[PDB]
């Protein structure tokens, strides 16, 4: 089907409207297809639509394009950096997805997150609720969205970002945490467990209308140096 | 001269038909009476033709030539949109506004027959639409020209899209047209944002405003320098919005392209906001009848971001860092009779005071209301005649006789009593 | 010479008002306490329950005129 895949890409090419560096895309796609390169690129070519691209790729940059929708994603496309497309929603994430960036897209609801999603970045979408997270979610970036509630966090939530969201209360952050960012949410109160973390976790809660008594509580607890907890921040200026 | 003859002739026929008796003969005296009774209508028609003589070609028992002239004008403006040049069309619209709004005035057309009323019914939809479009030009287009000419073509296109969303029902005092204008202005702003930077424009993921002193990165997300200084504490220079792998040696700086882009989008947002404000003030809050419930509810829902306060705007991208309160919508609603708008004003007051933007010691907030209410009365009272002034003073005496007194809080009727008493 | 002085009236006038109101010649007068201070200190009949029964809600107010607009434009 490789012949049909590049053929369809040339066919979409004949649809080439102004601004679309489809020539460069077509060469990159064909070289990848014939050399069966594990990676493809489409960045900055102002594309508005994607045909089906080579299957055996495990990485891809399609950033800074103008797509509003994606075709089926290859089963092996582990690593997507699709920042700044115009996708209104995310099609099927393959089995082996290990990393995705979907910044500045127009998605409003995500498909299911596979088991191997060690990293996710979906910043600046228009989501209102998040699908379930896998146990190995070493990273979740969900900033920029409009989430009013947040599902549970898995075993290994090392990296987290939640800014610009509407989350009001946070599940328990286990010792897996090392880099938390939770600013400008609807945070009513957040647990003391954030203290139990290691001595190196960055934890910011700025911009939130948190309980003034909860902040005074966390100062009282940390200023009781008995804690070996992380470095906690509340606002800067 | 022929058309003025036809007008004064129809006026004379109408006036004589009410001669208390049959109108066997139409003598010369009635021509003066018709002129005296229909003076303003005829002078307005003359003014119209002076402004837009072409109307004559469009024209070619009752006085109707003024209304037909108005309809002709609104058509030779809806067809001649932005011709010869945006400034000449805007200026023609503006000049005609006074006579067209006179013709669309119920008092100006007292005694108008069914044909004149039927004409004016449509002339009002056309004029409201033309005025909405004229304000959109004046604020977004012309300003775009000097400040952000890269967008001048796109705003030109959206000018006509505005005319079309108002075409069918141009009474923006209703819900459909108001929501449609808002949808149009949001689509225009989004498209302008995509134009000024094909990576778009997004606010600083730290301060959630637009990135003053923009600092771009190998991931193209934008932040402020001062925000990156505060951010650079330790082990956490890697962007939050992205969790990028940082080569620790990285040290940022200002990328000019984005500061210019942001400046352009801020000028654009300021112009669109000024347009929405002017539409609300001039068109929506114009009639001698208050707008519907849904329009006012929507305005109040917009003033608050779900809370944080902002200037009167349809965009959820500008916010008063401190909870600022401003008098605009109160001044607009109070234009009408307090008895109709009191529940809107009390909903506004309670919605501010719902721990949303004010906490306690609200004596200054109430003074805002007290002054706005006082303005409404002063505004109305300065219109009164001397006999109406004496009648008003009598009514105030009767209110002072009738006035007699919960605690720990005020209400808009109580604040209105306080304003009136003051 | 004069303009520098008028520019700062928002600050300079409260100072003089205080110095006059606090003078022994005046501070023992109730009318002054009504004009400058809060009479609640010295009038017991004054209600204190409703926010509307404060001292500011019953304070003076800037009368809007053509001349005041003219001054503001000039500034
Ligand atoms: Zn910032
Ligand atoms: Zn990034």
């Amino acid at each position: 089907c490789n012949e049909f895949y590049l053929k369809t890409w040339s066919e979409w090419e004949k649809n080439g409207t102004p601004g679309e560096q489809r020539n460069i895309a077509f060469n990159r796609l064909k070289i990848c297809l014939q050399n069966q390169e594990a990676e493809l690129n489409l960045s900055e070519l102002d594309l508005k639509t994607l045909p089906d691209l080579p299957p055996q790729i495990t990485t891809l940059e399609i950033r800074k394009n103008l797509l509003t929708h994606l075709p089926d994603l290859p089963p092996m496309l582990k690593v997507i950096h699709a920042q700044f497309n115009q996708l209104e929603s995310l099609p099927a994430l393959p089995e082996t997805l290990e990393e995705l960036n979907a910044g500045d897209n127009k998605i409003k609801e995500l498909p299911f997150l596979p088991e191997n999603l060690t990293h996710l970045r979906v910043h600046n979408n228009r989501l209102h609720i998040l699908p379930l997270l896998p146990p190995e979610l070493k990273l979740l970036v969900v900033s920029g969205n409009r989430l009013d509630s947040i599902p549970p966090f898995p075993d290994k939530l090392e990296g987290l970002a939640l800014a610009n969201n509407f989350i009001e209360q946070l599940p328990e952050l286990p010792f897996s945490m090392n880099r938390a960012v939770l600013m400008n949410n609807n945070l009513t109160t957040l647990p003391e467990s954030v203290l139990r973390l290691a001595q190196n976790a960055f934890v910011n809660v700025a911009g939130n209308p948190l309980s003034g008594h909860t902040m005074r509580t966390l100062q009282q607890i940390t200023t009781g140096p008995d804690y070996s907890g992380p470095q906690i921040f509340f606002s800067m200026g | 001269l022929k058309f003025l003859q036809m007008a004064l002739w129809s006026c004379t026929r109408k006036l004589k038909a009410a001669s208390e008796a049959p109108e066997e003969e139409v003598s010369l005296p009635w021509v003066h009476l018709a002129y005296q009774r229909f003076r303003s209508r005829l002078q307005n028609f003359s003014r119209i033709l002076t402004i837009y003589p072409q109307v004559l070609h469009s024209l070619m028992c009752e006085m109707t030539l003024d209304a037909f002239a108005a309809m002709a004008c609104t058509e030779m403006l809806t067809r001649n949109t932005l011709k010869p040049s945006p400034q000449a069309w805007l200026q023609l619209v503006k000049n005609l506004s006074m006579p067209l709004e006179l013709i669309c005035s119920d008092e100006h057309m007292q005694g108008s027959g069914s044909l004149a009323q039927a004409v004016i019914r449509e002339v009002r939809a056309q004029w409201s639409r033309i005025f909405s479009t004229a304000l959109f030009v004046e604020h977004v287009l012309l300003g775009t020209e000097s400040r952000v000419p890269e967008l001048q073509g796109l705003v030109t296109e959206h000018v006509f899209l505005l005319d079309k969303c108002l075409r069918e029902n141009s009474d923006v005092k209703t819900h459909g047209p108001f929501e449609a204008v808002m949808r149009t202005l949001c689509e225009c702003k989004e498209t302008a944002s995509k134009t000024l930077s094909r990576f778009g424009i997004q606010p600083c993921s730290i301060c959630l405003g637009d990135a003053k002193d923009p600092v771009c990165l190998p991931c193209d997300h934008v932040h402020c320098l001062r925000c990156l200084r505060a951010w650079f504490a330790s082990e956490q220079m890697i962007c939050p919005y992205c969790l990028t792998a940082l080569p620790d040696e990285f040290s940022p700086a200002v990328s000019q392209a984005h500061r210019e882009a942001i400046e352009k989008h801020a000028r654009f947002r300021q112009m669109c906001n000024s347009f929405f404000v002017d539409l609300v003030s001039t068109i929506c809050f114009k009639d001698n009848a208050p707008p519907e419930k849904e329009v006012i509810e929507s305005l109040l829902s917009l003033l608050f971001v779900q809370e944080h306060t902002k200037s009167l705007s349809p965009f959820n991208d500008v916010v008063d860092k401190t909870p600022v309160i401003r008098s605009v919508i109160l001044k607009l609603l109070l234009k009408y009779s307090f008895h109709d708008v009191k529940d809107y004003i009390q909903e506004y007051l309670t919605l501010l005071k719902k721990k949303a933007f004010i906490t306690e010691d609200k004596t200054e907030l109430y003074m805002l209301f007290i002054n706005c209410l006082e303005d409404s009365i002063l505004e109305k009272t300065s219109a009164y005649s001397r006999n109406d002034e004496l009648n008003h003073l009598e009514e105030e005496g009767r209110f002072l006789k009738a006035y007699s007194p919960p605690a720990n809080e005020a209400s808009v009727e109580y604040l209105q009593e306080v304003a009136r008493i003051r | 010479v004069i303009s520098p002085e008028l520019e700062h009236l928002d600050k300079t006038l409260p100072t003089m008002n205080n110095l006059i109101s606090q003078d022994k010649r005046i501070s023992s007068n109730p009318v002054a306490k009504i004009i400058y201070g809060d009479p609640v200190t010295f009038l017991p009949h004054l209600p204190r329950k409703s926010v509307v029964h404060c001292s500011k809600i019953w304070s003076c107010r800037k009368r809007i005129t053509v001349e005041y607009l003219q001054h503001i434009v000039e500034q």
